[PDB]
């Protein structure tokens, strides 16, 4: 089975710099009779398929932009995007079609750098619908903010929660590199009703001070 | 037209074997041969293997020899792989590709696999309500909470489609239940929450549950 | 059972600018392209030139230095501030000189681009924003001054320009369940 | 007043296989078609851009008989504006035509009791082959992406095959002898 | 054009206090639109471009340290320093970006105070490969004190020496707090063979006396 | 790698002209704005003003109107102020800063200006080697003297930037000469006196001149 090693498996650059992604082969993926290299170069981009770039190593395909290049010879190869873009963030793999079995590398993530930007916090108070049903969920939104790490308390009549709450963040966003955090606080309804104040506190590095939304059960 | 089709998600009881399917179209079948692709979440890509269509001949990873089987149907134009012994290990992302004139060019969708002996299970959705205390700038949050669902995955959409700036919908927690919950929000002028009406359009495949909730 | 209606959008009296590019969906009747196929560009992407559930028909006016901008994967104002196209676009882009009907002696100020935008457009994404753009960390405040620029200009189509800045009428058609759309 | 030799073509003990397809050049002569069309000893005998009756008395400027053995099923395929294998990759016959296409069921002389593996017929081909183009390649098919290095494996196979004929077969599986007459240097083979 | 009044211009903490830097404008800074103030800090340290540390009044840069914090609205603006550390040791400025002209204030110095350290005295006698040039430099220097006041004077053969000493004092040290001197006595090849003791004469607070540090010449 | 780069030093005789650069790199130079700083020694930051590259629209303050000019080339990615009839004042260092979401994260190194008629002069450098006073603490000071250069600056580096622990460089003095000195001092362990080698790496940059002294 040939190997093919990618170096780093993520790497996070600024717009507008040039990326090189490296494949490394066990064995040459040089066919002497057309000296041609038998490795390809694939895009996916989050929630989407694996998409070919390049062929032969530096063959592009038709629709790939032309900052999309591709070098090497034997076992040594690279990919090289010059000025990056921000829709550019995907996972990029590398694939050797000189021999059966097929192999792929494990794939290197490209993620954009950016400037800290602080997030914006919602609280939504949970539905009348859902408490019919018994349980509670209260959701506070974090949008748009870089970096990722963030912290999110939950705190109940001044109490804070412990093992009630669960997040999600989003991918990069393609224009703005940005990320945006969910968390839930699940609880019963006989413990909803029994606080008042319900609070989210964040904190984060745009943030000098923490920031907490707040809602009181009938306002 | 070239097109290759996949089924988007399979439920398996675990010990039991998945055959799924690639229906290809645009075409001479006979004339491209099909390989089959296995993502793990949140991992990389794994060939399977391929076949020819004129004859059947195939070629496997020693990782998938005798855990998958290729076939093909000529007069349905269909490629199929078959998977015995499923285990939690075998849930993954399962793609289907054509080695057209340069390599892979043509990828299906994907079949998402999930091991499980759980029923499928529609989801509940309840809406996320923007604040009357608003405003911290005119932008107002208003989302949908989609609960109590398997298996993945759902597709929220927003005003039947015209809004799609400002939409996070989140990716899917797994609760203690062994059911998924997200949440989809999108961020408005707080001026429009009057004029404009917000309802979310929750779709689960897997059950066949469409829900439309109104916001506000 | 109608004939479809590619002569209201190529032999439209009036086309849109880059910026407010319009589309028609062409649906439930009888296409044929062997007729269409008069143009300086006629360029089929994801299927043959030589040989669908619904089409789109997206019209505009730009300079004909700007017609290769109207291709998958291409980066420039156009492409970036005015008209994506997908780079998985499978579909026809079709332009044609109109400095006859589209260029005015002083300048037809009329077919208008956008030139400073903050976020490169999405595929199929139309802005028709007339916001002043802020270039800088001061703020504009709807007004005009350093930093804070109009963020669409004209063409100024004149009629003894050369070709590359004279005018261009492009519709890109996008070919996109059942099937409402049939090659007779 | 020298008879053209078409003894020689239709008559020969062994024809060609249709990827390997033979041509000779008739010129200098004056050959009886008519004879040929009442000989009544052909399948097929179809004429396109001319009649086989009137074909007695013309002239042309080049005469070419190219001969093959093909199946009985794909003797439909040797005519203009037809698809398929033996058309596709083997033998190929212009949309614009002027000829005539004469076929007969061989079984008696190019079929074997164990089979005969010595006819063969083109299965694959990158590109389809262009009126009057001969391709006796026999390199192995890329069907797909890796290479072959002319050894044999998985997107990699020998593009020939044979026909196996055998006696008992079925009469589109036989064999049948196919001569193509092409008509179209001054006029050297005149009709009566 | 907005005038930004920094105050206090140089004020001088221990480690591990609190500092709170204010910058006063002229104008208010507040954009009704977005309610966000059009305020920037930016840190210089010694020998060094100018660094951003908070934007928008609140916003922390990626890499600034969690301790700086930014607060204010309209014309009242601070930035605040829990704990500070001895490499905080830098001019402060803030600058506003609501109008053009863009001002900057005057700055404020922070110096850090520290226990009296007396310093360690060392004499350097002159090079043999300067004396070929015809000139004599002889270095005496003042090694990590605190506080910066110090004296030097030169005796040569118990002669007080006036009109050929120039002395340079080092910015205070990123890690201990203390100041470095050099004093260099300058004298012509000839007037160097005529004397045989050359004497650095000390004063400084952890000095318990005018300290004498001496080289014979030739010895 | 956003990188904003001017010359580290201008030498100019009074009563002249100087235009000084800032290449820049890593982004698209017609979408940021371009901002000018100036800081006299020892004083605080002036903005001059700002240029944007796709239309050279600018900005300036009151006192650097008529004083300044902003320019660009958008081939080179470069921008340019020029200054007229240099005097005294005119000697600062002046920086160049990009505006960007961030405002001013971008800046770069500076250019140092100094307004005079002299002539560049490269500097002698000559050893302060560890003394017989073995041992001052078990620690021993060592140095290298740089003398006799215009203009200012001198870069000092030990071992190659090897040793940046106990290494003061002082700041110059002007001399009568009208040229400038400096001392740099390490503090070492006089254990390694013997084995380890201290070598001073001097650069003025002015005069193209670089001294590598062992002590
Ligand atoms: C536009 O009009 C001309 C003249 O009638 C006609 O030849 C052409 O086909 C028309 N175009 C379309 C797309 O109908
Ligand atoms: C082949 O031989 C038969 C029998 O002799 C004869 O009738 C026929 O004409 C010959 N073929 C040709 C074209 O001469």
């Amino acid at each position: 089975q040939i190997v093919l090693t990618q170096s780093p498996s993520s790497l996070a650059v600024s717009v507008g710099e040039k990326v090189t992604l490296s494949c490394k082969s066990s064995q040459s993926l040089l066919y002497s009779n057309n000296q041609k290299n038998y490795l390809a170069w694939y895009q996916q981009k989050s929630g989407r398929s694996p998409k070919l770039l390049l062929h032969w190593t530096s063959t592009r395909e038709s629709g790939v932009p032309d900052r999309f290049t591709g070098s090497g010879s034997g076992t040594d190869f690279t990919l090289t995007i010059s000025s990056v873009k921000a829709e550019d963030l995907a996972v990029y793999y590398c694939q050797q079609y000189y021999t059966y079995p097929w192999t792929f590398g494990g794939g290197t993530k490209l993620e954009i750098k950016r400037t800290v930007a602080a997030p914006s916090v919602f609280i939504f108070p949970p539905s009348d619908e859902q408490l019919k049903s018994g349980t509670a969920s209260v959701v506070c939104l974090l949008n748009n903010f870089y970096p990722r790490e963030a912290k999110v308390q939950w705190k109940v009549d001044n109490a804070l929660q412990s093992g009630n709450s669960q997040e999600s963040v989003t991918e990069q966003d393609s224009k703005d590199s940005t990320y945006s955090l969910s968390s839930t606080l699940t609880l019963s309804k006989a413990d909803y009703e029994k606080h008042k104040v319900y609070a989210c506190e964040v904190t984060h590095q745009g943030l000098s001070s923490p920031v907490t939304k707040s809602f009181n059960r009938g306002e | 037209q070239v097109q290759l089709q996949q089924p988007g998600t399979e439920l398996v009881n675990p010990g039991a074997s998945l055959k799924m399917s690639c229906k290809t179209s645009g075409y001479r079948f006979t004339s491209y041969i099909i390989h089959w692709v296995k993502q793990t979440p949140g991992q990389g890509l794994e060939w399977i293997g391929a076949i020819f269509p004129e004859n059947d001949d195939t070629s496997y990873s020693q990782k998938f020899k005798g855990k998958a089987t290729l076939t093909t149907d000529t007069s349905s134009s269909t490629a199929y792989m078959q998977l015995s012994s499923l285990t939690s290990e075998d849930s993954a992302v399962y793609y289907c590709a054509r080695d057209g004139e340069n390599v892979l060019d043509y990828w299906g969708q994907g079949t998402s696999v999930t091991v499980s002996s759980a029923s499928t299970k529609g989801p509940s959705v309840f809406p996320l309500a923007p604040s009357s205390k608003s405003t911290s700038g005119g932008t107002a949050a208003l989302g949908c909470l989609v609960k109590d669902y398997f298996p993945e995955p759902v597709t929220v959409s927003w005003n039947s489609g015209a809004l799609t700036s400002g939409v996070h919908t989140f990716p899917a927690v797994l609760q203690s239940s062994g059911l998924y919950s997200l949440s989809s929000v999108v961020t408005v002028p707080s001026s429009s929450l009057g004029t404009q009406t917000y309802i979310c359009n929750v779709n689960h495949k897997p059950s066949n549950t469409k829900v439309d909730k109104r916001v506000e | 059972t109608n004939l479809c209606p590619f002569g209201e959008v190529f032999n439209a009296t009036r086309f849109a600018s880059v910026y407010a590019w319009n589309r028609k969906r062409i649906s439930n009747c009888v296409a044929d392209y062997s007729v269409l196929y008069s143009f300086s560009t006629f360029k089929c992407y994801g299927v043959s030139p030589t040989k669908f559930t619904n089409v789109y028909a997206d019209s505009f006016v730009i300079r004909g230095d700007e017609v290769r901008q109207i291709a998958p994967g291409q980066t420039g104002n156009i492409a970036d501030y005015n008209y994506k196209l997908p780079d998985d676009f499978t579909g026809c882009v079709i332009a044609w000189n109109s400095n006859n009907l589209d260029s005015k002696v002083g300048g037809n100020y009329n077919y208008l681009y956008r030139l400073f935008r903050k976020s490169n457009l999405k595929p199929f994404e139309r802005d028709i924003s007339t916001e002043i753009y802020q270039a800088g960390s001061t703020p504009c405040n709807g007004v005009k001054g350093f930093n804070c620029y109009f963020p669409l200009q004209s063409y100024g189509f004149q009629p003894t320009y050369g070709v590359g800045y004279q005018p261009y009428r492009v519709v890109v058609l996008s070919f996109e369940a059942p099937a409402t759309v049939c090659g007779p």
